[PDB]
């Protein structure tokens, strides 16, 4: 009734899943009965079941026909610009997000990941870097995935600032860091280079220093990481 | 042959819209134009305006079912009721739902309830983003607790008929009996904002002539003598003055037995700034979820 | 390896003008090592015709402003030599309020100096570093510190009266914002977003708005610094964010009265009924003082890195980072001089008052820039 | 470096080269055919086309990737009795060396990890398809492989046994026991538990294993 009785079901663009996976994920079963509403929960449902990019079902009168395009495979995985950051380890992180060869298309998790790499390089100082994805589709559904990276200029370390130190002073604490307010010309194996890790290691090395000394109540009151509005001038206090 | 039943016009995140709901909802919007069609004569604007209405009402929907709301069909029962004007809710609703869309009864109540749970996601994280100073609740009823002398407070309106410097005779019966036929036509029954954009010369013509609340003493002479013995609804007569005839009307009052000397007012001042924050943070929340969100419109 | 392969994404080139006028240096003083490469508000400051400026080292200059011959010189280093004779670190703009001379610094210290011979009149320990323009008001100086505090302190006794702290987020933008007054109310910025409008008398708070737009999720896209000064006219509070919006709103109510898509971190110019911007891509810009109406648009300085504009003799002049200073006219855009000052560059805002125009070079060389 | 030929070609050039035995462009052939097509006609016969190649190429690690792949993907095929086949071959190639086979060296006393898989796969295979062209196969490995297990237990044991070590000889013995009771291995190291017990002067124990040995002396 309504959308008249089902004789048959009918897929059209099925590639990968088999048809009788299809037919699971659908709520009707050639019910004879079929109303509008029970073929937009089959939609529903259908796209639910994460395989499909697009779905359609078309009424013959007898037939139910259901047209749908396979979200596509992952063909080849390239990377282009990045002149810092290895082939080997973006490849190990598409891997924990999905994106691997053989694999199907999440485009819902593309902007996922793009900000994923661009908090990376934000991490190792490397502000105003862009990462942008060109999803190409190739023939028999499939596409192939190119991360444009477009890398800036790190940032450099301008200051160190430590306020309230009244019994050691600034430039013995610092010596100590990992981090290098300066680098003496001699010395031509080190950077100005910033890294969320080695600032965390380093007020771990700060709060060290003063708790071996016996004060034993030293407190980090906080701590701020500031930056120029050219974004090449952080600024540590 | 094949006839296209339903499509995918556009998918949000792991959700879709449906074509069908997209008719649905111009269906609504058509009946809500019935009424007055000015409200929406666009189409294509309207067509693009329901698109991204149903897209975020996905996008709030997925939302609200990852944090885990959900509402009971107990809640639903009443929660529709005693609101039709003097209707039988409940049987009579039902009945009457069957002449316009009830062609399933669940259908109305699944949309109740869809709408309900975006309603409750929606106030949640909004008022979860407000904050409110007590400085700011104090200010905003400081004013209306310094004019609070008069014991009853009047909002009123009021319209011009104008004059000139050196008016004639003439020129005076005929302002006299249009602001005579004016306040006969407001007291049979006449919107007196209609009146007033008509025939006012006042500034505040094309506002209807509302004035807004005020105390009554501090009106000009005339307006304090005039009113004096009004009431709320009351329609005056006009007012003679070199400038013309003036009109009042009295839209309503309020006041309390409890002395000032402001008095249990910040409760009105507190509800009215949540009101203007929830406005604020909702669009500012609707707008920062569309901008964070997958979108793709297939509509095509 | 990289580093030197790196390339930045963009720079504008010089434009070409003509001079419709010749502008020309009265007199340069060095004023020591100048700011340097450190991003500071440090700048001159004129007052009943003399100048004073500082260097982040210590060294505070007053110079007479007709000549730029020196009156009194001192320095703000350790009295004592403690250690290595360590620089003041002087970051807070110098202001100049009655006979007084306030300066910030980066070890949390806020100096008064005496305007007639240069002595330490007193010296305030603060929250934290103060890198805002120390602003004066109703007998009280107030400090916004790099963590969030806006600190007042007596203008002549020198202690802390009140504080109101406000959020700091993760990551920012170096800077501060030096509030405004206006009624007995200080008007000030902050790093997260919003703008907040607190009392002197005590420092209540009385509306706090949020002013940004943030329409992003990973740190950078979430930079909101509201590092600029707001500007009260006729009881209308304008204020303007990086990435975020110019906005204008009540001064009473803190409420939005339009809404502009405008990003910067440099001060803006609102006179008549215009308002003169920098963008932050370094884009001049003008608009209208009843809404977000643009009436006219340079955009041959991007990425320039130019300071702050100032309004002088009708013109609207602003330096840049290679050393030149730019004149453009206000009612069409047009540039109408171009000159090389210096050759450090300029960071830091000129000032204009008295008829004089006054701009410190990142060496320290101030400069009096006449027609 | 595989030309863009028709899928046929590409597929029958890659059969014409497994039955000519070169294994390495066979390989390339098929890795061509299924990265380029990877849902078609050809993806069950060109992955196990490609096990097969990866087996006699001595690719090992990638015959192992391949089977996993091919059994999680399919899990139902007809032809999956072959596929856990092939990993219990894959398993048993692991734990095989050519330059110890050469001279003779007993391997027993190495690694057993991959004997131990080897085992796992082949009773997997030998339970699940009983009536499979490849149980009969799978059933003497199986043999040897407990054989082989039992013979490093028994290694360990005898080691131990020459440190003075009794506690961990009667463990080990009893592990034997319990594990591979009708092995070889436990008949030899049967002696070795008794021993164990005589030194520790538990000398009930040693009885008992005594007689358990002269049940069953052969």
């Amino acid at each position: 009734a309504e959308g008249f009785v089902v004789k048959d079901i009918h897929f059209e663009g099925l590639q990968r899943v088999a048809v009788g996976a299809a037919l699971l994920s659908m709520p009707v079963r050639t019910g004879d009965t079929v109303n509008d509403e029970d073929i937009s929960n089959t939609i529903r449902a259908l796209f639910a079941t994460g395989n499909f990019e697009d779905v359609r079902v078309l009424r013959d009168g007898d037939t139910l026909l259901v047209q749908v395009k396979e979200r596509p495979t992952i063909a080849s995985i390239t990377f282009s610009g990045n002149k810092s950051v290895k082939d080997d380890m973006l490849k190990q992180n598409l891997e924990a997000s999905g994106v691997r060869v053989g694999e199907s298309l999440d485009r819902t998790t593309i902007a996922d990941i793009e900000k994923g790499l661009e908090d990376f390089y934000y991490s190792v100082g490397k502000y105003s870097a862009s990462v942008k994805a060109v999803v190409t589709p190739l023939p028999r559904n499939r596409v192939d995935l190119k991360l444009v990276f477009q890398e800036g200029v790190s940032a450099e370390i301008q200051q160190i600032n430590i306020v309230g130190n009244h019994a050691f002073t600034t430039d013995e604490l610092i010596s100590h860091f990992q981090l290098r307010d300066e680098v003496p010309w001699w010395n031509v194996v080190g950077d100005r280079k910033y890294q969320k890790q080695k600032l965390a290691g380093d007020l771990e090395t700060l709060r060290s220093y003063y708790l071996d000394r016996g004060y034993a109540r030293f407190n980090i009151d906080s701590t701020q990481v500031s930056l120029t509005p050219d974004k090449k001038g952080i600024y540590v206090t | 042959a094949p006839q296209v039943v339903d499509k995918v016009a556009a998918v949000v995140n792991n959700g879709v819209v449906l074509e069908s709901d997209v008719d649905g909802l111009m269906q609504s919007v058509k009946l809500n134009a019935a009424q007055a069609r000015q409200q929406l004569p666009d189409d294509a604007t309207l067509r693009h305006q329901i698109m991204e209405r149903l897209i975020m009402d996905q996008i709030i929907l997925q939302m609200g079912q990852k944090m885990g709301v959900k509402i009971s069909d107990e809640q639903l029962d009443q929660a529709i009721a005693n609101i039709a004007k003097q209707n039988n809710m409940t049987l009579d609703q039902m009945r009457s739902r069957l002449a316009y869309d009830g062609l399933n009864y669940n259908t109305y109540r699944n949309q109740i309830r869809k709408e309900m749970i975006i309603s409750e996601v929606r106030n949640n994280e909004v008022r979860r983003r407000i904050t409110i100073l007590p400085q700011e609740v104090e200010s905003l009823a400081q004013q209306v607790g310094n004019q609070n002398d008069a014991s009853t407070e009047l909002n009123l309106s009021h319209i011009l008929i104008p004059l000139p410097e050196n008016p004639t005779s003439d020129q005076v019966n005929e302002a006299e009996s249009q602001a005579r036929a004016i306040v006969d036509q407001a007291r049979n029954g006449a919107d007196f904002g209609k009146l007033a954009i008509a025939h006012s010369a006042d500034q505040q013509a094309l506002n209807g002539g509302q004035m807004g609340w005020g105390r009554i003493q501090e009106l000009p002479g005339i307006f304090a003598q005039a009113l004096s013995t009004a009431k709320k609804g009351d329609i005056v007569g006009p007012i003679r003055s070199g400038v013309g005839f003036h009109i009042l009307k009295v839209n309503d009052l309020r006041g309390e037995s409890k002395n000032i000397s402001d008095a249990a007012q910040k409760d009105r001042a507190y509800r009215m700034l949540m009101n203007r924050k929830f406005s604020e943070e909702a669009a500012s929340w609707m707008q920062e979820q569309r901008a964070s969100a997958y979108v793709k419109i297939l509509s095509n | 390896l990289f580093n030197s392969e790196e390339d930045v994404v963009k720079m504008s080139p010089l434009p070409t003008v003509e001079n419709q006028f010749t502008p020309t240096t009265a007199w340069s003083t060095s004023v020591g090592s100048g700011i340097g490469n450190f991003y500071s508000n440090l700048h001159p400051a004129l007052a009943d015709n003399v100048v004073y400026a500082a260097d982040r080292a210590g060294l505070v200059k007053a110079l007479n402003a007709d000549d730029g011959k020196e009156i009194w010189s001192v320095s703000l280093a350790e009295k004592d030599g403690w250690f290595s004779k360590e620089p003041a670190l002087l970051s807070g703009g110098v202001t100049v309020s009655g006979g007084h001379v306030y300066i910030g610094s980066e070890k949390a210290q806020v100096y008064a100096l005496n305007t007639s011979d240069g002595t330490v009149a007193w010296q305030t320990k603060v929250a934290g570093e103060a890198l805002s323009r120390p602003v004066v008001s109703d007998g009280l100086v107030l400090i916004h510190t790099s963590n969030g505090q806006l600190q007042a302190l007596n203008e002549a006794d020198g202690a802390v009266k009140w504080t109101v702290n406000l959020d700091m987020p993760s990551l920012s933008l170096r800077g501060e914002s030096a509030p405004t007054t206006a009624f007995g109310a200080a008007v000030v910025g902050g790093d997260n977003g919003r703008v907040s409008a607190v009392l002197m008398e005590q420092g209540q708070m009385i509306w706090q708005q949020r002013i940004s737009q943030a329409t992003g999720s990973t740190e950078i896209d979430r930079l909101s610094d509201v590092d600029t000064t707001p500007v009260v006219v006729n009881g209308v509070v304008f204020a303007l964010a990086y990435n975020g919006n110019l906005t204008a709103l009540d001064l009473r109510s803190g409420q939005i009265m339009w809404k502009r898509e405008l990003g910067s971190v440099n001060d803006f110019i609102v006179d008549g009924n215009r308002i003169y911007l920098v963008d932050q891509n370094d884009r001049v810009m003008a608009l209208t003082i009843d809404g977000g109406v643009t009436l006219w648009t340079q955009s041959d300085l991007l990425h320039r890195l130019l300071t702050s504009p100032v309004l002088y003799n009708g013109n609207l002049v602003v330096g840049d980072s290679e050393g030149y200073l730019h004149w453009i006219n206000v009612e069409d855009g047009r540039f109408v001089a171009q000159q090389k000052v210096d050759s450090s560059g300029f960071q830091t805002e000129p000032v204009a008052a008295d008829g004089k125009l006054l701009i410190q070079a990142k060496d320290g060389t101030v400069y009096s820039i006449t027609r | 470096e595989v030309p863009d030929n028709p899928p046929n070609e590409i597929y029958a050039t890659a059969q014409q080269k497994l039955q000519d035995g070169n294994w390495r462009q066979a390989i390339t052939q098929l890795e061509a055919l299924d990265n380029r097509y990877p849902f078609g006609p050809y993806s069950q016969q060109v992955q196990l086309d490609l096990i097969y190649a990866y087996y006699k190429n001595a690719d090992l690690p990638l015959a192992q990737a391949a089977i996993d792949r091919f059994i999680r993907l399919n899990p139902t095929h007809p032809n999956i009795d072959y596929v856990m086949y092939m990993r219990g071959l894959t398993n048993m190639a692991l734990d095989d060396s050519a330059l110890q086979g050469f001279f003779g060296v007993d391997r027993s006393d190495r690694d057993p990890q991959h004997a131990r898989a080897a085992f796992s796969d082949f009773s997997k295979l030998v339970r699940g398809y009983p009536n499979s062209q490849y149980t009969t196969d799978a059933t003497k490995r199986l043999v040897f492989l407990k054989d082989r297990l039992a013979k490093y237990e028994y290694s360990v044991a005898e080691y131990y046994t020459e440190r003075g070590a009794w506690v961990a000889v009667v463990n080990r013995v009893e592990g034997m026991l319990r594990d591979y009771p009708d092995t070889q291995a436990t008949r030899d190291a049967l002696p070795l538990m008794e021993n164990a017990y005589r030194q520790m002067q538990m000398n009930a124990q040693a009885e008992k294993v005594a007689k358990i040995i002269a049940a069953n002396s052969s």
